């Protein structure tokens, strides 16, 4: 037997049995990393969908720019809810970038210790909300 | 048969056990070029070996200048004489060869400045032959010995071609006039039997610390291998002699090792005295470890224990530098603190002797060839090898000293593959074997798994162990030895009586556990009636009634005007116990002990003298 | 020895670090050689950050190769959309500029 | 009397299309020990023995007892049980592994993962091996602290949610470690070409630092960081 002749056999084996799998996130507690690490995909995913369908959009959609912004003009501007619009863009942008340089920093070895995640854990959602709040209104 | 899927394997040898010997064993096989199958009912890093803290034991001299025959000497010394001169020579000589060997493996050894091997003091050693000091010679990877040992071991044993058979009970060994044709083993995964034929077998299963109540090692050591033994018919040795490690925690009852006391560590009683002072003032708290958890056992007798229950002592190691405790001894430090809730440097730690290491087992010579007891003499047993602590060269004798049975491990166990490989090559045609053995085994098994009886697996255990504990402990009488025996042998006739509750064939602990059961007992029978025929004080066997050394000469006297007495009138002979399977009667007869050495212009022979340490 | 996913790994940390360096320079620097550089280096990581997400999702082979060849049909006609809104319109900095004075 | 109650994970394959489900066991915590592996061997012994699990050491250095402990992967005999009798213990087998039965996880692709790395020492001249030891500096054995200790309890690569959704490629965070743990050791030789065998995406890259490997070790390891140590390596290594 050989490396990779070991692993054949468990999968020859266990795909083609009646043996079920132990549950994975359906029982396993939440942590902070764990979640904001989700969180970090979820804003990815979300921002590169942004971007694809303002590419997009701009191919397939007639007329320029200007034309595009003055029917949103033309439904009368929400009062506060042209704030929120403005909201759920930054803050989606916000956290995706300061983690992002929190895994940059784990990239080059610093930090990696349990206190120090759920220490800049909390700074980085700390600074999407003061980042969200004071961009929106510039 | 026609029930279990029988299925049988071919090879040219056979490793039982996935230990430290087991291993060493097993790859040192296959690097002659032998076919080599390796049965174990454990994955080989969840051994036990793994929990080995002190160190193994080499006479390189990285600290001092140090020669290896003075590690022979202490060895024998700490034997009480007992010990077989031939074997303890072997495996001292071998001493700095094996371990050297273990570096080159990958083990992480500790160093000094020099970039050498850390080696440390430990209890039973000395310089120039017992007249020079304190040896340093115990070879450490801080307080993780045995776990990195088993990993290297582990590590190297995939650079072969070796066929490990993990996680697989073997149960008996197969066995035709006299000879060994390989073991039956059951499949811990599906249940299937599987009849594993070769032309050599080599025992490695580990000891029987299970037999007490309280002991320091794993629930998986049931000494198997023992009892497959046992069963077969042929002998084993000094099965009586039982290692109280003196350093054990108080709780759950793990180990803390010897190491400590290596190191600085010192042994306090209630009232604040350092009591190993009283009792062995040559060589302070670092005496054998057979005298110093004695002379702690003593320390309860008057009444001066050290908790609210007053039972238990303490070692201290509030005194040792802050960062010698984090570097030397940085697994202790943790298993206390997770076990008995202390901080090392800052209180004592609870300890209490505690059922350690198996001094006996399986008979056998410096070759490893497992030796039956034919005409009052000695007789080999063809295909048949036993290595480690399931094994008894004899090596240890009446008491193991520190940190030597790792050395036992690697060196009986490279010793196994050299004997094989020197007997015959790889090629020769293995011995086919009746279609109709172990049938006894297969039976046993299917008895056991549809058990109905009127007490369980546990309830049986827990009666064995605190039996055991009770009767054959540090100090043991005449009175108690002889009540412990039927008391012992009862709960062998309570075997008919078991209760089971799986009839699974996929994972049977229940199972398992029964047929350990039936191996603790054989281990425990053995033990109990060996220890109430043997009517002396000598290693760790110690009668309140006759607490004197019975030897052929009174050695404390020159020996000129004395008269030899016969065989069968002194007790510095090996004992040797068989026992009918089906009635559970214990007979035994003696083996003289082995005092030439290999080589008596290499390494003179160790007279019998009083051992006060 | 020959290292091409040690190369990814790292060409994706330089993209990512340019890409940082980008937005503050961005603001500070509104221009339309700007636009361009930003629009390259955006749908870069983006290209990147899907292809791990693919990679760690997409099971099987027929599946691999439609996750991938499908990415690489959004990412090519992103980058192409964004250049084309670069040249023939207000650009990307002038874009956000209006959106916000809104 | 304190009696507590433990949730565990049941499944047994000798029972013709079972479905796997929970167990309710009743422990009084009087006289009973204070670890989990204690309470899971005290239902075995008494309440019922078709409880099937790994055991062995009891002290924390085998890792046999490993599992899913309320929520993370932890050795039994080393954490203990909360005696806060309001909340009830659940028990799981090692998350995303094959059942064999009762919290037994079928290792045999992580073992397989350990012997694909190599972990042995490896040497250009092994002619001369096995007659003098080696020499290494206490700093050089420094570099082995924190990382020759791993059990290999397999509740690292367990707790990683690519071992999950990639086990099949991706080696873990146990087996990583102890790659890494052969690289720094200043007696290997072969670190240039251990580094070789990571060169593709699924091997070591298929780690996007969740870190619930290093939060959950029951030794108190940092398998992660030596992970990112390793990229490290890999980005920088010459030819
Ligand atoms: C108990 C103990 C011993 C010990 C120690 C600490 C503890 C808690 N520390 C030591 C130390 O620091 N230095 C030293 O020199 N010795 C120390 N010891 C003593 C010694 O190391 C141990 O006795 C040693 O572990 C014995 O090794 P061995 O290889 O002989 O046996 P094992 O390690 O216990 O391995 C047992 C293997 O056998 C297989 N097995 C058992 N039964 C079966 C059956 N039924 N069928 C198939 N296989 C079987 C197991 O799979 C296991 O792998
Ligand atoms: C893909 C494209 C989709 C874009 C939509 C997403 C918008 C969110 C971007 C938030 C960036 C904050 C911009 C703040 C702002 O109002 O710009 C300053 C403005 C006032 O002038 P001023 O700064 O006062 O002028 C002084 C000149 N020094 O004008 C500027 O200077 C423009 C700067 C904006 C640069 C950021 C572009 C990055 C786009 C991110 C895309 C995210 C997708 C979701
Ligand atoms: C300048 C601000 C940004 C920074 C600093 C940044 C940084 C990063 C980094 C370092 C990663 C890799 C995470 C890891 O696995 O270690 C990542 C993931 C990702 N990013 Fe960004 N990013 C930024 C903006 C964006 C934008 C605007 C998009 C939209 C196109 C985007 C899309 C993605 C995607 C799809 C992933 C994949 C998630 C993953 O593999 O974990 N990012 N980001
Ligand atoms: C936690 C589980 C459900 N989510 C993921 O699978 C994941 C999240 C972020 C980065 C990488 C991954 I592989
Ligand atoms: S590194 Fe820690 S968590 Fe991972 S397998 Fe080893 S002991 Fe377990
Ligand atoms: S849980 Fe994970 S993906 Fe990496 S950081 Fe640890 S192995
Ligand atoms: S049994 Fe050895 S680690 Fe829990």
């Amino acid at each position: 037997t050989t490396a990779k002749e070991e692993m054949e056999r468990f999968w020859n084996k266990n795909l083609g049995s009646n043996r079920p799998l132990s549950p994975h996130i359906t029982i396993y507690r939440w942590s902070l990393p764990m979640a904001m690490s989700i969180c970090h995909r979820g804003t990815g995913i979300a921002l590169s969908a942004g971007v694809s369908l303002f590419g997009l959009s701009a191919l397939l959609l007639p007329g320029n720019f200007e034309s595009h912004l003055e029917l949103v003009k033309s439904l009368c501007l929400g009062p506060t809810l042209i704030y929120t619009a403005k909201f759920g863009i930054v803050f989606p942008l916000m956290y995706h970038t300061w983690n992002g340089i929190r895994h940059l920093i784990w990239d080059l070895g610093k930090g990696l210790t349990i206190p120090q995640l759920t220490q800049s854990g909390v700074v980085v959602l700390i600074l999407t909300v003061l980042s969200s709040v004071g961009l929106a209104a510039m | 048969s026609t029930q279990y899927p029988v299925v049988d394997h071919e090879f040219d040898a056979v490793v039982v056990g996935a230990g430290g010997a087991g291993l060493r064993a097993a790859f040192g096989l296959s690097e002659a070029g032998f076919n080599t199958a390796c049965v174990t009912k454990l994955f080989p890093t969840r051994s036990h070996t793994v929990a080995a803290q002190g160190g193994i034991n080499a006479a390189l001299g990285n600290m001092e200048e140090d020669n290896w025959r003075w590690h022979f000497y202490d060895t024998v010394k700490g034997s009480d004489w007992l010990g077989d001169q031939d074997a303890i020579h072997y495996m001292t000589e071998q001493a700095p060869a094996s371990v050297v060997e273990l570096e080159n493996y990958g083990m992480p050894f500790s160093r000094t400045e020099d970039g050498k091997i850390y080696q440390r003091a430990f209890g039973g050693q000395s310089l120039k032959f017992g007249k020079g000091g304190q040896a340093h010679r115990c070879c450490c990877v801080a307080d993780r010995t045995g776990h990195s040992l088993l990993h290297t071991l582990y590590g190297r044993s995939l650079r072969y071609d070796t066929s490990y058979f993990v996680e697989y009970f073997a149960l008996d060994l197969l066995m035709e006039n006299g000879e060994c044709r390989g073991v039956i083993a059951l499949c811990i995964e599906d249940g299937s039997i599987h009849r594993i034929r070769a032309r050599n077998t080599v025992v490695a299963t580990g000891g029987y610390g299970r037999t007490y109540f309280s002991c320091t090692s794993a629930h998986t050591s049931t000494g198997d291998g023992t009892a497959m033994v046992t069963r077969a018919g042929l002998p084993c040795q000094d099965l009586e002699f039982v290692q109280f490690h003196p350093t054990g925690i108080y709780g759950a009852g793990c180990l803390i090792t010897e190491g400590c006391r290596g190191e600085g560590g010192i042994l306090i009683n209630s009232q604040g005295e350092r009591f190993m002072e009283r009792y062995a003032p040559v060589a302070k708290d670092l005496a054998s470890r057979d005298v110093v958890s004695r002379s702690m056992t003593l320390e309860i007798r008057e009444g001066r224990g050290c908790g609210p229950e007053k039972d238990h002592v303490y070692l201290q190691l509030h005194h040792l530098p802050p960062e010698q405790l984090a570097v030397r001894l940085p697994g202790i430090s943790e298993t206390a603190m997770i076990f008995a809730g202390v901080d090392v440097t800052k209180e004592p730690i609870p300890v209490l002797p505690t059922v350690h290491y198996n001094m006996g087992g399986i008979p056998t010579n410096y070759k490893g060839q497992v030796l039956r007891h034919v005409n009052g003499q000695d007789q080999v047993v063809p295909g048949l090898y036993a290595c480690g602590e399931a094994a008894c060269a004899s090596v240890h004798g009446a008491n193991r000293l520190g940190a030597n049975s790792l050395l036992d491990l690697v060196v009986f166990g490279r010793a196994c593959a050299l004997s094989i490989a020197e007997s015959c090559r790889p090629g020769d045609k293995v011995p086919s074997i009746k279609p109709n053995a172990g049938e006894e085994s297969v039976m046993n098994l299917d008895k056991l798994r549809f058990a109905n009886g009127t007490i369980r697996t546990s309830e049986l255990r827990l009666s064995m162990q605190k039996s055991m504990q009770s009767h054959a402990a540090v100090f043991r009488v005449g009175s108690v030895l002889q009540e412990g025996c039927e008391k012992i042998l009862r709960l062998y006739g309570d075997l008919q009586h078991l209760k089971t509750f799986d009839r699974g064939m996929v994972w049977n602990t229940d199972l398992v556990e029964t047929l350990e059961l039936q191996n603790l007992m054989l281990c425990a029978l053995q033990t109990i009636y060996g220890a109430e025929a043997r009517k002396e004080s000598r290693g760790a066997h110690a009668r309140e009634d006759f607490k004197e050394r019975v030897d052929e000469y009174d050695y404390s006297k020159p020996i000129q005007g004395q008269q030899k007495k016969p065989f069968q009138e002194h007790w510095r002979k090996h004992t040797l116990s068989y026992v009918d399977v089906k009635t559970g009667k214990v007979s035994l007869e003696y083996r003289p002990v082995i005092d030439k050495t290999l080589n008596e212009a290499d390494c003179a022979t160790v007279p019998p003298a009083i051992r006060s340490y | 020895s020959s290292k091409a996913a040690s190369l990814h790994w790292t060409g994706e940390r330089v993209v990512s670090v340019l890409l940082l360096g980008l937005l503050p320079a961005a603001y500070l620097n509104p221009c339309s050689a700007m636009d361009y550089s930003l629009a390259a280096a955006l749908t870069l990581h983006g290209h990147w950050g899907i292809g791990q997400v693919v990679t760690d999702y997409v099971r099987g082979d027929a599946l691999q190769k439609a996750a991938k060849a499908g990415l690489l049909a959004l990412s090519a006609f992103t980058f192409a959309g964004l250049c084309y809104f670069n040249y023939h319109d207000v650009g990307i900095c002038k874009a956000v500029a209006m959106l916000w004075k809104l | 009397p304190r009696i507590k109650k433990f949730a565990i994970y049941r499944w047994d394959p000798d029972k013709t299309g079972d479905k796997p489900h929970m167990q309710t066991y009743e422990i009084d915590l009087n006289n009973c020990g204070p670890m989990v592996l204690d309470a899971l061997i005290k239902i075995k012994n008494e309440i019922d023995s078709t409880l099937t699990f790994r055991r062995s050491c009891r002290e924390g250095i085998c890792g046999s007892c490993a599992m899913n402990i309320n929520g993370g992967n932890t050795l039994a005999c080393t954490r203990r049980i909360d005696t806060n009798l309001d909340k009830v213990s659940k028990i799981y087998p090692l998350p995303h592994m094959y059942v064999i039965k009762d919290l037994v996880p079928d290792l045999s692709n992580f073992y397989a993962q350990y012997k694909s790395i190599e972990p042995y020492l490896k040497k250009k001249d092994e002619s001369q091996e096995g007659k003098q030891q080696y020499l290494q500096s206490i700093e050089e054995r420094e570099k082995l602290d924190g990382l020759y200790e791993c059990i290999l309890c397999a509740c690292c690569s367990t707790s990683c949610p690519s071992y999950w959704w990639n086990g099949d490629k991706y080696l873990g965070p146990a087996v990583l470690m102890q790659a890494y743990r052969w690289m720094i050791d200043s007696r290997d030789d072969f670190t240039e070409e251990r580094l070789a065998k990571l060169q593709d995406p699924f091997s070591l890259y298929r780690c996007h630092t969740i870190m619930n490997c290093t939060g959950t070790c029951p030794k108190g390891l940092n398998p992660g960081k030596a992970i990112a140590e390793i990229k490290k390596m890999m980005a920088t290594y010459k030819e």
